[PDB]
């Protein structure tokens, strides 16, 4: 046991700095209230009505494209437009499946002839 | 650092009087010979009287050895040995050539 | 975790107090480095039919 | 429910390595080590064919 | 606390991590992944079963690494103020590097489009290519993303304020909004009239928007990790660092997608 | 037998650094579930005390063998970087005073002494 | 033992693994350059039986090993991880588990590059890997894939390590040390870490897109789908040039410490040295297309890149004159580290002056794929960065290891590499100016003269490397005896003129950085009470 074992290691506490730290935990606690409450209002008065009218406008435009897909599904491969030089590049077959189709390949709209 | 030569001597004269052991006399002497100038004769005299007060003869011999390295000619070395004549004689300091003659 | 201190304690290989001489480890390690280009040449010259 | 404090005292008074202190850690670590061995050995068992130019006969 | 008691605690705030097996187990999974993919892309391995296993082991080995960071901060108390500040700064340098990966993909797009090659028709887009129209399903996506950067703002500030229910609801909604974005790109892909095989146009288009697709799947995994931790009382009103890193992530991905939508969809079509 | 410490003077090792858990239905507080060195650094903040030392070297004067500059340490040594009396007077020079020998600067002659306070 | 070196979270132990791997790799890359120089000794088939693909394979392996597996894991992975935390007072690095994965990916990247040369025919493409020569039509099979995965694993290594270096410097400095008080070597690893962070992600875009053309039917660079090979070169060289500076700047900071120690003078104009290192790191992002002067760019594009390349000579020349100003008026001590530093100042200036000629686009028409270029970048990389790596090892290894080395054996080693390096690379300029192309295993008969001279010097320099391998053995078996006999240097600074022998024993070390004040092998717990400076 050294003689120093029972002597203070820090010094006099700073009661001023203990209050600045203490007052800053309440200012931020309530400033987050006047800030949070507005962003609930914004999320229901702007954001929600945007995902409302856009969705039906998107449903309408998407509903039309489904019939256009239904007409192409009846077109036989004789009058499918001929590929250009840069279309359907096959430098070597894909190493999965049959070697000719991609990941999101859709037979109705994508074809190799 | 804008220190004139006159301010250089008056500051190292003060610095040799305050040195209180061998470490201090050797450290102050090292810094005094590390500038782009040869210290004045009145600075060399105070460095000899500081090594006497700590009772060390080799430090007083090395003072004149550094002096012969720092001068430009050998006639500048001679004119110092002709100014500090009494002090080298009164304290009993030999020259390194006189001590190890070749 | 607590480790030891000293001279031969901060390296992963043993230099002293070993049965086999340390020269076999030191120069064997740098011999294998110098020898991998020649193994590659051997495989490829044995593929071209040169050997 | 809240179990932060209870797990706080289990963890801080344990001698085992960190990844072993939770009572449920045996069920993850035992099967992972077996799976980790298969996933490392098997690709290595194919370099001999790759150097020799033998290809798998998936046909 | 005298000198005797102060001796039982560290003299610096920084974190001394104990030895762990994870850093060298992740490296082996990375080599098993590299060796398997090259061998199956060229026929030396019959199927994709070995590539599947290497991806599964790279995944469950990072989980365990993340599992040991939860315990060091929630059950051990090792994340002091200085450790917290260093973690935030490391994450900002991570996203700056990921942002410049997209910067290289935008160079490739502009190189191919400002003076298009004559085998295309000297025209952008090339002849015969039917592109994605902006005022469509991609316009529903740019609203769904902008709508999640404001429901995540009120969840974060409801946790600082001590409101639990409001905090837990503004995160369960951000989750299902990023999930909706992800399946909306899936529909847009299986219906597009061109493919990544369709020359240089299908290459720069699906690279820029396909990388962003992969980050969103990673972003939805982060909000699910925060959901478990906030509901099970790990996050406190002043100490939630796993949450702020997620929040900064949802805002950078929002800006990147904004750029993709203006260049790949409005200017390049 | 053990109980949660309330102030820095009540801390007795690491088993008094575990708080009271938050009750069901509320957002936990820092004072409810912090532990370890992170909790000790918070107890000091509330009272106004810095538990990690971060002040620079005292360059008010030049120490001497009669009146050195005292340096505190929790070991038998500490590294000291001297740059002169008004800080920045000369090129920095690193030193290492020990419990048995003082340190002197070969550049300016400043003397530093150690003061051990650590308890094994 | 298992968990100290496979589970490590200590930055000193990890730095030792880096150096072990770095030196094992310079063996292989030197053996490949020796096989290359034997086949170039005379006209005709010499040793490879006319297999030109094999000669091209060994050239790629030579460049990848020297750059990504020797110079980066030693200057940065080794010296940066060992001396940066000690020079700023840090108890560790930030993120100690990130620090460990950034090493263990390099062994896995070596068992990817080595198995690339043994499969099918290897990658005979050059270290730049231009398409379409590197696509599946002109390079079939899995060799170029396995080389790309090797490059991916070195990018994960350098990026993760750079993020760790940046956080540690900004967050974990000791009491009183501000950013203006950092040692110059700490500044050199900090600036290098930012160049890696902003250039590596552009290279990962380029070579992943090359992997997609080969295996996934994509046309980034294929000409039949609309793609462009010249796009790849823009993406590759936008990382390339920043890389050459990622390789010289850490050596700039080593040279600063060595020159100041063996002069007994502080670095002249220390603050303008940091400003110059930052200006060179910024101007290294605006000059990349001096590597594409003849591919058909516009004349106004080429006139911009000329002037941008030339003005990096101004900040670099400030560092050259600054180093000559600190040794002027000094007290020079000619130990082995000081010999390399004086040779660096002379051989780096020569290599940099041949770069000023290359900087003009008009003159580069006679300097494209010419041995003259090969002569330029072996003067700044092999008598430059390599000479600074030797200077570092002889400077810090006695402290790091606790073991001294045979001094007079080390001065023989220095002279054998100085003589032999000059013999290989000086005649390379003569071949290039007369018009000899690069990347050929065989040449017309008029080039036989200088090609024989260079192949002789290649044997001189490999013998100097084998002497260095013996010096390592002697230091590890006889290091403690080298301290008591007179076979090694004990003090890198000697007593001052008027300082006596016994006063000198009070303070043996007069250092302006912490590292020379530790125990000889530094303790595994180096700081408990933080170091303090004014
Ligand atoms: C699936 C993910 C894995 C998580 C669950 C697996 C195991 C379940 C445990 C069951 C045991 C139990 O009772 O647990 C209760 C346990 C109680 O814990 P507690 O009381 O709070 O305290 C326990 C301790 O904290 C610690 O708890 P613990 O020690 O008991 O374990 C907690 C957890 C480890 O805790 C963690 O830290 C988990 C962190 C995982 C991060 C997930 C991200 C990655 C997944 C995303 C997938 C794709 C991403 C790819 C990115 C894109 C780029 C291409 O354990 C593990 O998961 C260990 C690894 C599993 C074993 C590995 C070996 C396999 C053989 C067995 O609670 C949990 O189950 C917590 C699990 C964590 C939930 C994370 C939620 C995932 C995020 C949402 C995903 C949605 C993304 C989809 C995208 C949308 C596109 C359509
Ligand atoms: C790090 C860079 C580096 C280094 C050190 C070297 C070193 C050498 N290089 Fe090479 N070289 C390159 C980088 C380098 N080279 C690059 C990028 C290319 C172009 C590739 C391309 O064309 O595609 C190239 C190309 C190249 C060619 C062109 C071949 C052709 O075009 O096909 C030749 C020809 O002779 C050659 C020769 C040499 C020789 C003889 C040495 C020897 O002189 C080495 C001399 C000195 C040493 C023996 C090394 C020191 C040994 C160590 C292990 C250091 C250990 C130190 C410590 C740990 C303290 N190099
Ligand atoms: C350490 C690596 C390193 C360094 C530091 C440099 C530094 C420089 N390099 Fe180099 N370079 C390479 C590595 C390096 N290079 C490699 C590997 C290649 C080939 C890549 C490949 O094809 O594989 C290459 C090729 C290369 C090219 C492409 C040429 C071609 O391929 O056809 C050019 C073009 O301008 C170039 C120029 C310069 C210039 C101007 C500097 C300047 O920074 C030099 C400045 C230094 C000085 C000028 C010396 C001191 C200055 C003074 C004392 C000031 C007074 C001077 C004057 C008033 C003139 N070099
Ligand atoms: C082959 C011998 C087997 C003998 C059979 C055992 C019978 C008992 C004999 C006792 C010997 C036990 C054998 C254990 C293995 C062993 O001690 O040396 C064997 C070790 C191998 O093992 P490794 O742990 O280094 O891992 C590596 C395995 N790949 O060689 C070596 O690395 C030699 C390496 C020396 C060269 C490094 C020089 C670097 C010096 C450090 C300088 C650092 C500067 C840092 C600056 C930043
Ligand atoms: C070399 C791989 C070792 C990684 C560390 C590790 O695999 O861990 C080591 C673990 C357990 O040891 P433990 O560290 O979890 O401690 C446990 C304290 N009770 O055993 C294994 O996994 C065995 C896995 C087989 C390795 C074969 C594949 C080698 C490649
Ligand atoms: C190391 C740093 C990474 C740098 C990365 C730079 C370049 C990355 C850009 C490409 C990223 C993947 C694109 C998304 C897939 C896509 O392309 O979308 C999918 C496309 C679109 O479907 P479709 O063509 O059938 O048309 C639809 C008509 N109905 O299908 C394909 O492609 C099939 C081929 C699979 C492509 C997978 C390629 C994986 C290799 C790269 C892995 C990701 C890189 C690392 C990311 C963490
Ligand atoms: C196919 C395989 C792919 C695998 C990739 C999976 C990626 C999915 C993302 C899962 C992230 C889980 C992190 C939670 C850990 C945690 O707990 O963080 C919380 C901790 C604890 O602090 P606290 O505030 O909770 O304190 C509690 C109160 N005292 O703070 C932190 O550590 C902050 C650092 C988090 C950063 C995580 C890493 C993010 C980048 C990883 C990117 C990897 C892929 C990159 C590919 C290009
Ligand atoms: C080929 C397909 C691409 C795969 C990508 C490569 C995969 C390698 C890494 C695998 C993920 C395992 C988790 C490790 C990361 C981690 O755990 O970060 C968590 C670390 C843990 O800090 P600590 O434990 O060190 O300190 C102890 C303190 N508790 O928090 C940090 O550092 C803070 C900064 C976060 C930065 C993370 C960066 C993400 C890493 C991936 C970077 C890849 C860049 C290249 C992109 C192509
Ligand atoms: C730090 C970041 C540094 C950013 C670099 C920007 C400096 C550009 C100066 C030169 C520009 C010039 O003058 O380029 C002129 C040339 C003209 O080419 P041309 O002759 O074929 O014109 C013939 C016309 N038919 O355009 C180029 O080559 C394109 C280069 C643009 C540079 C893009 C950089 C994008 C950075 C992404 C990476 C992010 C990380
Ligand atoms: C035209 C291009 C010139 C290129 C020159 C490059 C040569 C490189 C070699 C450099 C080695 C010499 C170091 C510089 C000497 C020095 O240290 O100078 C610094 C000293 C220190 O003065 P001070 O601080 O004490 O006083 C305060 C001073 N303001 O002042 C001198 O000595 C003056 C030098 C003469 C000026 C140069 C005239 C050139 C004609
Ligand atoms: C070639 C060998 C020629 C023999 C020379 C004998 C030296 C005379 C002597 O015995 O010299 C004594 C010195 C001791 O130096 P000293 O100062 O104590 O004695 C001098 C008194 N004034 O030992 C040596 O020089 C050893 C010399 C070794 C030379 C290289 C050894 C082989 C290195 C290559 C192999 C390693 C690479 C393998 C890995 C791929
Ligand atoms: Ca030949
Ligand atoms: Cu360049
Ligand atoms: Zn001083």
């Amino acid at each position: 046991l050294p003689p120093n074992a029972l002597k203070p290691a820090f010094g006099p506490p700073d009661k001023v700095a203990a209050q600045k730290f203490k007052e800053s935990l309440m200012a931020t606690e309530k400033h987050a209230k006047d800030t949070s409450n507005m962003w609930v209002k914004i999320s229901v008065w702007v954001a929600l009505p945007a995902i409302a009218l856009t969705a039906v406008n998107t449903y309408f435009v998407e509903k039309e494209h489904a019939e256009h897909r239904e007409h192409l599904k009846h077109v036989p491969d004789s009058e499918w437009p001929r590929d250009y030089e840069f279309m359907n590049i096959r430098s070597k077959p894909f190493f999965w499946g049959d070697g000719d189709k991609t990941l999101f390949w859709n037979p109705v709209v994508n074809r190799h002839i | 650092d804008e220190e004139t030569f006159e301010e250089f001597t008056a500051r190292y004269e003060k610095e040799f009087d305050e040195a209180y052991d061998l470490f201090e006399v050797q450290r102050v002497l090292n810094n005094c010979f590390s500038y782009d100038l040869v210290p004045a004769p009145a600075v060399i005299e105070k460095a000899l009287r500081a090594a006497r007060r700590v009772n060390d003869l080799p430090t007083a011999i090395r003072v004149f050895e550094a002096l012969k390295y720092k001068v430009e000619n050998e006639d500048q070395y001679k004119a110092y040995l002709d100014e500090l004549k009494d002090v080298r004689q009164e304290l009993g300091v030999p020259l390194k050539e006189e001590l190890f003659p070749s | 975790v607590h480790f030891k201190d000293g001279v031969y304690e901060n390296i992963p290989f043993k230099v002293k107090g070993r049965k086999t001489p340390y020269a076999l480890s030191h120069f064997g390690f740098f011999a294998i480095g110098f020898a991998v280009p020649f193994v590659a040449c051997y495989v490829q010259l044995k593929k071209s039919g040169a050997f | 429910a809240n179990k932060v404090i209870q797990l706080q005292k289990i963890f801080q008074s344990s001698t085992k390595p960190l990844w072993w202190r939770h009572p449920r850690s045996a069920l993850y670590l035992y099967p992972f080590y077996a799976i980790f061995a298969v996933a490392v050995v098997t690709p290595l068992l194919y370099i001999p064919n790759a150097i020799r130019g033998i290809k798998a006969k998936k046909a | 606390m005298t000198h005797l008691e102060r001796s039982r605690h560290q003299q610096h705030p920084f974190h001394m991590v104990m030895p762990s097996p994870w850093p060298i187990v992740v490296s082996f999974a990375l080599l098993s992944l590299a060796l398997s993919t090259a061998l199956t892309m060229h026929g030396y391995i019959g199927n994709m079963n070995m590539v599947y296993l290497a991806l599964f082991v790279l995944l469950t080995s990072s989980i365990l690494w993340f599992r040991d960071i939860v315990a060091e901060a929630t059950y051990l108390g090792d994340h002091t103020m200085a450790v917290r500040k260093g973690i935030n700064l490391g994450f900002l340098m991570f996203v700056l590097s990921e942002v410049l990966i997209f910067a290289g993909l935008f160079w490739a797009y502009f190189h191919s489009a400002m003076s298009p090659d004559v085998t295309l028709g000297a025209c952008w887009p090339p002849v015969g290519i039917e592109a994605v129209q902006p005022t469509e399903l991609p316009l529903l996506n740019t609203i769904i993303l902008l709508s999640s950067g404001a429901t995540v703002t009120y969840s974060h500030h409801a946790l600082i304020a001590g409101n639990r229910n409001k905090a837990l609801s503004g995160l369960l909604i951000t989750f299902w909004l990023i999930v909706i974005f992800v399946t909306c790109q899936y529909i847009e892909y299986t219906n597009a009239a061109f493919t990544i095989s369709d020359g240089v146009y299908g290459s720069v288009f699906y690279a820029g928007t396909g990388l962003h697709f992969l980050h969103m799947v990673m972003l939805a995994a982060m909000l699910g990790v925060n959901y478990w931790r906030m509901r099970n009382y790990h996050l406190t009103a002043g100490h939630h660092v796993g949450y702020e890193t997620t929040i900064i992530y949802t805002h950078v991905l929002d800006v990147i997608w904004l750029f993709l939508y203006v260049v790949f969809y409005w200017w390049g079509v | 037998v053990v109980k949660t410490a309330q102030n820095l003077a009540e801390v007795n090792g690491p088993e008094t650094l575990i708080g009271p858990g938050a009750k069901e239905g509320t957002v936990p507080t820092d004072l409810d579930q912090e532990t370890g060195l992170a909790r000790l650094e918070l107890l000091g903040k509330l009272e106004g005390i810095d538990v990690f030392d971060t002040k620079p070297l005292d360059s008010s004067r030049k120490g001497t063998m009669k009146d050195p500059i005292i340096i505190e340490s929790y070991d038998d040594y500490r590294y000291v970087g001297c740059t002169g009396s008004p800080a920045g007077s000369h090129t920095i020079m690193w030193l290492k005073p020990t419990v048995n020998e003082v340190a002197r600067c070969w550049e300016c002659g400043s003397v530093y002494k150690l003061n051990p306070v650590g308890v094994p | 033992m298992v968990q100290r070196w496979l589970y490590s979270t200590n930055a000193k132990d990890i730095a030792v693994l880096y150096f072990m791997l770095a030196i094992f790799s310079g063996m292989a890359g030197t053996a490949m350059s020796l096989i290359i120089r034997l086949e170039l000794a005379a006209p005709g088939s010499q040793y490879l039986h006319g297999n030109s693909q094999l000669f091209n394979v060994l050239v790629v392996g030579h460049a990848v090993l020297m750059i990504f597996f020797l110079v980066m894991p030693a200057l940065i992975g080794g010296f940066g991880n060992y001396l940066l935390p000690l020079m700023i007072g840090a108890t560790d690095t930030a993120f100690p588990r990130i620090n460990n994965i950034a090493f263990w990916v390099l062994p896995m990247g070596l068992v990817c590059l080595v198995t690339s040369t043994l499969v099918e025919s290897g990658a005979g493409t050059g270290w730049t890997v231009y398409p379409p020569l590197s696509s599946i039509q002109a390079h079939s099979g899995p060799s170029v894939d396995l080389a790309i995965f090797a490059l991916h694993l070195t990018s994960i290594s350098s990026l993760l390590g750079a993020i760790n270096f940046i956080v540690t410097t900004l967050n974990m400095r000791t009491n009183g040390m501000t950013m203006h008080k950092l040692p110059l070597f700490v500044w050199s690893i900090f600036i290098t870490a930012f160049l890696l962070l902003l250039s590596l992600p552009v290279l990962s875009a380029g070579i992943t897109m090359l992997l997609l053309d080969r295996n996934f039917n994509t046309s980034f660079f294929e000409v039949s789908g609309g793609g462009d090979p010249i796009l790849y070169e823009h993406l590759f060289w936008f990382f390339g040039h920043p890389e050459v500076y990622i390789l010289i700047i850490p050596g700039f900071g080593i040279i600063s410490h060595v020159v100041s120690t063996y002069s007994k003078k502080p670095v002249f104009g220390e603050i303008s040295m940091v400003y110059a290192m930052a200006s060179i790191g910024l101007l290294g992002f605006l000059v990349w297309s001096h590597h594409m002067y003849i591919v058909g760019l516009d004349a106004d594009t080429r006139a911009y890149f000329t002037s941008a390349t030339m003005i990096i000579a101004i900040p670099t020349g400030i560092k050259i004159f600054s180093w000559l100003a600190t040794i002027h008026g000094g007290s020079i001590r000619l130990a082995t580290p000081m010999l390399y530093a004086i040779a660096f100042l002379f051989l780096f200036t020569m290599g940099g002056l041949t770069g000023v000629a290359l900087a003009n686009a008009s003159l580069d028409v006679a300097f494209h794929d010419t041995y003259y270029v090969v002569g330029h970048f072996h003067y700044v990389l092999s008598m430059g960065a390599i000479f600074s790596l030797f200077a570092g090892y002889y400077y810090w290894s006695p402290q790091i290891l606790g073991l001294n080395y045979n001094e007079k054996l080390a001065q023989i080693q220095f002279w054998l590499i100085f003589i032999g390096a000059n013999v290989i690379f000086f005649p390379m300029h003569f071949l290039g100016i007369n018009g000899m192309p690069r990347r050929i295993p065989d040449y017309p008969d008029a080039f036989a003269g200088w090609n024989y001279v260079a192949s002789i010097g290649s044997f001189i320099a490999t013998l100097s490397l084998f002497l260095f391998i013996y010096i390592l053995y002697d230091q590890l078996v006889n290091g403690l005896n080298n301290k008591v006999n007179n076979k090694s240097v004990i003090y890198n600074k000697a007593p001052d003129f008027v300082e006596s022998n016994t006063i000198f024993n009070l303070n043996t070390v007069k250092s302006s950085s912490i590292e020379f004040l530790l125990t000889s092998p530094p303790a595994v717990h180096s700081f408990n009470t933080p170091a303090v400076q004014s």
